[PDB]
């Protein structure tokens, strides 16, 4: 079994930059390596084969190099379409092993999220459950921490986060955290807060409400 | 093409194997299932044990490794030991070829094959022209010609050179080639009939390459020996010869130089009487003083003989030299005995005189010398004396290459035995192969300088005309000596500098494309552009 | 014309089996070795099976060994993958791909040239849940859901199975500043996503904001109107 250690996991580059993805094979695999490109929703398409050889009909910018253990994919001048996921694939020994997958994301300035807290609707409480959602909106970089605090005490293992892909116009991300708990548990407590921690914040943003709101 | 036959043999072996494993009984133990692993026929083998079978017969090199055996290891699982991708794994080190499958990239292999057709068609077009010109001369009105004989033998060496290359290329396309992804892998192996076949062809090629420049030297020497004057001194220098030491003769006298008697009684010390009088104090300027005086004394004698005078007066300068030749050998009273033959020469009946001169007792004693003298009276030119060197010209064109190539074949057989000899060791091909060619070019340039100095003296004298056949033949020989004398020297000086390679493959096809049309150039300017042959072509064709 | 078109994958129950099919056109199927590759919903690509024309040479990944069985019909130009004893970990998008191999008859060695032509991927969802429609709840914009001039409001598409749902706002008219989050498999086994939009604080009371959830597998269209909480 050959562990294909792909580095980095997600590089930040802007249009025109030279992107350098590297895959490291756990054993000697000769030149038997293939670099693939997966666009969102589409199948993976091979750009480079035999470690260095370019596939027929692939833009000349893409180039492969290396042999045996160290391998490199190089995009001399990234264009808008290149900002997607890439993988290496070893075909030297069964079982075949892919890399983790480098995601080439479009770089931009550090923007802090605008935070918005939404209490559970009146129609939801009638059914049985109560979902409190919190919204971290239009931020960069991707890495952000959402902390749920009910009655000022910390909450764990009752939330599910979801992150969007990079925005087409302003290149930011947005994330939502859904805190699920029963109507019984929800009626026991009063204040529901959402503490957000991000690289463009000096102080954490905490948007809270008190059950009732009137 | 070659691989198509192998693929058919392999398919036959596969079919043949699947039937041989069918007839055997089913296994009662957990053993490695019998299988055809795309290479050999393997029977049921017990676990933790290695199997073996003789090297498969479909391989081209069957008889060379038929004693050897291929191996396949069976594992503890009950399944055969597999390769990295699960493919079948066998130890075929013993059955492997005696060579290596050299890879060549997609475009590089397409480049070599593209340039291969250029030199195959180049040599084929030259061979076709060479055999066309050889048919025209060797089966038509120039049958027993002295000038066209040298051309035919010169073309003959080029026909062998063009033949050997077409054979070697034809035998090099008997190699097995297959595409491994991008590269085209060509196996260095050749069949036993092809290894020997191309080795003989390599000898015949190298023999041809040396002979081409040897017969190029003969072409140069032909003009030098033909065109030189031609004087009575060269005439009798062939019939008798130059000598510095005194030797005995049929009458018992001291013969020196070109037919001269020093003393009237048999003695050695008294021979310096007339020698010191002529020298005035033996070399080539000293010894010719004795010869010049002899010729003057012979002409004096012819004019003081009543029978010999009117015949000598009637004949031209070239025919006179034939009569002086006779008086040199026989004497005034001896040549005067040809009353019937001399009469025929005075009447200008040459072919009638040719029969009566051969019938006399002079031709009976020395037939070789008399035949050349009779021809001089017949044609009225020095045609017989230019042909005296033809035997020596034959020993320099075919004999001289055999002095270098025949011992080289024996050296390459035992010392460095290779499939098809074209090695880059620089030990055998420089001293054994290039030395006889480089020395020929050395002598050719020394001839070339002698040809121009002989041409300028003749272009201002009484034989100065430009439409003469000797002037026409010079226009071909003065072109092929510098063109070939530069082509092979420039190639050998710069060929060890490049690796394989990038600039070498372009440099190789630059020279080999000229070398392929080399035989065509030689044929065109000597036979097809020749006016004398063009006149006989119009004569033979206009008759119908 | 060289292509591969997968089919067969759908919604299966854990324990039961499913036979995926991959139909080749545009090339000599008998020459080329063939592969199967899966990809999880949130994770990267994972190889799973291979086969050649023989077809004595087959191989699978340790996790699917014995469970999954690859097969081919060179006459129908089809690759197959019988997936028995299915488990939650098998939930993936399944691609098929060809590998050109060359056998050197003279030396008896095989040369492989990777996965060149790939399919398009057939989703396999392995879960116990029934094809349940979504319950769409609103996310109201109050005075604490307004970060200055910019106010956010949304929908909560909760407890639906299987994926996916296609949310659109104000009948597809509103697109600017909308974010539709990817779904999350809840602890119940059903999916839950939220679609949220940013709009000016002033425009509440003037414009109405209605999200349009269309859950095609269960045949559902819910249009929820989002009203700000004013007691
Ligand atoms: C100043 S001079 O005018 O005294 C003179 C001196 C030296 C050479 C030439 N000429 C020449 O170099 N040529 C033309 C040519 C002329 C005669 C014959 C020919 O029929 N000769 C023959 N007759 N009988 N046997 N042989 C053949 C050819 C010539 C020109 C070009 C080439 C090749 C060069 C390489 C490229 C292809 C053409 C060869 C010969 C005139
Ligand atoms: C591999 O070996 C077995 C013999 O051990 C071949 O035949 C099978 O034998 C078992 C005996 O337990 C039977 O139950 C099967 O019905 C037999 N046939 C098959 C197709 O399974 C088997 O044919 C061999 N494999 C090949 C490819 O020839
Ligand atoms: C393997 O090849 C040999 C002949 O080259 C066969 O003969 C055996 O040779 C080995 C040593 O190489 C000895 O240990 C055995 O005693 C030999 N066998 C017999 C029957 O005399 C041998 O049969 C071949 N096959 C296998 C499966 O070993
Ligand atoms: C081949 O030899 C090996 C080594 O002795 C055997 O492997 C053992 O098999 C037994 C069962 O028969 C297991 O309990 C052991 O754990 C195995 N050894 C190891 C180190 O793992 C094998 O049995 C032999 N082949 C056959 C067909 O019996």
């Amino acid at each position: 079994d050959i562990q294909m250690t792909q580095s980095p996991s997600s590089l930040s580059a802007s249009v025109g930059d030279r992107v350098t993805i590297t895959c490291r094979a756990s054993q000697g695999i000769r030149n038997d390596l293939g670099w693939y490109q997966q666009k969102p929703g589409k199948a993976p398409k091979r750009l480079i084969y035999a470690a260095s050889s370019l596939e027929s009909g692939v833009p000349s910018r893409f180039s492969g190099s290396g042999s045996g253990t160290e391998f490199t994919l190089t995009i001399s001048s990234v264009q808008p379409e290149d900002f997607v996921t890439y993988y290496c694939l070893q075909h030297n020994s069964n079982p075949l092993t892919f890399g983790g997958g480098t995601k080439v994301e479009i770089k931009r300035t550090v923007a802090a999220p605008s935070v918005f807290i939404f209490p559970p609707s009146d129609e939801q409480l009638k059914s049985g459950t109560a979902s409190v959602v919190c919204l971290l909106n239009n931020f960069y970089p991707r890495e952000a921490k959402v902390q749920w605090k009910v009655d000022n005490a910390l909450q764990s293992g009752n939330s599910q986060e979801s992150v969007t892909e990079q925005d087409s116009k302003d290149s930011t991300y947005s994330l939502s955290s859904t805190l699920t708990l029963s109507k019984a548990d929800y009626e026991k407590h009063k204040v529901y807060a959402c503490e957000v921690t991000h690289q463009g914040l000096s102080s954490p943003v905490t948007k809270s409400f008190n059950r009732g709101e009137c | 093409q070659v691989m198509d036959f192998l693929f058919e043999k392999w398919k036959l072996y596969g079919d043949q194997c699947h039937h041989n494993l069918s007839l055997l009984p089913p296994p009662t133990e957990l053993v490695c299932n019998r299988t055809f692993d795309k290479y050999s026929c393997w029977p049921d083998t017990p676990a933790n044990t290695t199997a073996n079978i003789s090297c498969p017969w479909y391989l081209p090199w069957h008889h060379k490794v038929q004693h050897r055996f291929v191996f396949k290891r069976c594992g503890p699982d009950g399944q055969w030991v597999r390769g990295p991708r699960g493919q079948p794994w066998r130890d075929a080190s013993q059955c492997q070829m005696d060579g290596e499958e050299i890879e060549v990239q997609k475009e590089v292999a397409k480049m070599y094959s593209s340039f291969q057709v250029m030199y195959t068609v180049g040599y084929s077009l030259s061979l076709g022209a060479l055999l066309l010109a050889l048919a025209i001369l060797g089966g038509l009105s120039k049958l027993h010609c002295t000038r066209n004989a040298i051309h035919a033998n010169l073309f003959a060496s080029f026909v062998l050179k063009a033949s050997s290359v077409l054979v070697i290329d034809g035998l090099l396309r008997t190699r097995y080639s297959q595409k491994i992804g991008d590269d085209l892998s060509v196996s260095t192996w050749l069949s036993d009939g092809a290894v020997a076949g191309c080795r003989v062809a390599a000898v015949f090629m190298q023999y041809g390459i040396v002979a081409n420049y040897c017969w190029l030297l003969v072409e140069g020497l032909y003009l030098h020996n033909l065109l030189g004057l031609a004087n009575i001194f060269e005439m009798l220098r062939i019939d008798e010869g130059l000598r510095l030491k005194i030797y005995k003769d049929t009458e018992g006298y001291y013969t020196i130089g070109i037919g001269h008697l020093l003393t009237k009684s048999p003695s050695l010390n008294a021979a310096k009487s007339e020698l010191d009088k002529a020298i005035g104090r033996i070399t080539k300027d000293e010894a010719e003083k004795l010869f010049n005086q002899d010729v003057d004394a012979a002409v004096r004698g012819i004019l003081r003989n009543a029978k010999l005078k009117p015949v000598y007066d009637s004949l031209d300068a070239v025919r006179r030299a034939a009569l002086i030749n006779m008086v040199f050998q026989m004497g005034e009273t001896g040549v005067a005995g040809f009353t019937n033959s001399l009469r025929m020469l005075q009447q200008k009946r040459w072919d009638e005189a040719a029969v009566n001169l051969a019938k006399s007792r002079w031709y009976n004693q020395t037939p070789n010398r008399a035949k050349r003298v009779i021809t001089t009276f017949r044609t009225g030119t020095w045609d017989a004396y230019e042909r005296s060197f033809f035997s020596l010209y034959l020993g320099i064109g075919w004999g001289a290459p055999m002095l270098f190539v025949v011992p080289w074949a024996v050296v390459k057989c035992l010392f460095e035995n290779v499939q098809c000899w074209t090695s880059n060791d620089n030990m055998g091909f420089w001293w054994i192969l290039r030395f006889p060619v480089f020395l020929a070019i050395l002598i050719n340039f020394f001839i070339f300088v002698r040809i121009v100095q002989l041409l300028v003296a003749k272009l201002r004298a009484r034989q100065m005309h430009h439409t003469d056949y000797k002037f026409r033949l010079a226009k071909s020989t003065l072109t092929l000596i510098p063109l070939l004398g530069v082509h092979e020297v420039v190639f050998a000086f710069v060929t060890d500098e490049h690796a394989q390679g990038t600039l070498r493959s372009a440099k190789l096809f630059f020279d080999l494309f000229l070398s392929s049309f080399q035989g065509l150039l030689v044929a065109v300017l000597y036979c097809f552009l020749n006016k004398e042959v063009q006149s006989e072509l119009r004569r033979r064709w206009h008759r119908w | 014309q060289v292509q591969l078109v997968e089919s067969g994958g759908g919604v299966v129950q854990p324990g039961r089996s499913l036979r995926l099919s991959c139909a080749a056109s545009g090339f000599t199927f008998s020459s080329y070795g063939m592969h199967w590759v899966r990809q999880a919903p949130g994770k990267g690509l994972e190889w799973v099976a291979v086969m050649y024309y023989d077809g004595s040479n087959k191989d699978y990944v340790d996790s699917v060994k014995g469970r999954f069985t690859i097969s081919r019909d060179n006459s129908k130009n089809t690759l197959y993958l019988q997936m028995n004893r299915l488990r939650a970990e098998d939930t993936a998008v399944y691609y098929c791909a060809r590998e050109k191999d060359h056998y050197d008859i003279l030396t008896g060695y095989n040369y492989y040239y990777g996965l060149d032509v790939w399919g398009q991927g057939t989703t396999v969802t392995v879960s116990s849940a029934s094809t349940k429609g979504p319950s769409v709840f609103p996310l109201a914009p109050s005075s604490k859901s307004t970060s200055g001039g910019t106010a956010a409001l949304g929908c909560l598409v909760k407890d639906y199975f299987p994926e996916p749902v296609t949310v659109s706002w104000n009948s597809g008219a509103l697109t600017s500043g909308v974010h539709t989050f990817p779904a999350v498999l809840q602890s119940s086994g059903l999916y839950s996503l939220s679609s949220v939009v940013t709009v000016p604080s002033s425009s509440l009371g003037t414009q109405t904001y209605i999200c349009n959830v269309n859950h095609k597998p269960s045949n559902t269209k819910v249009d929820k109107k989002v009203e700000p909480k004013s007691c």
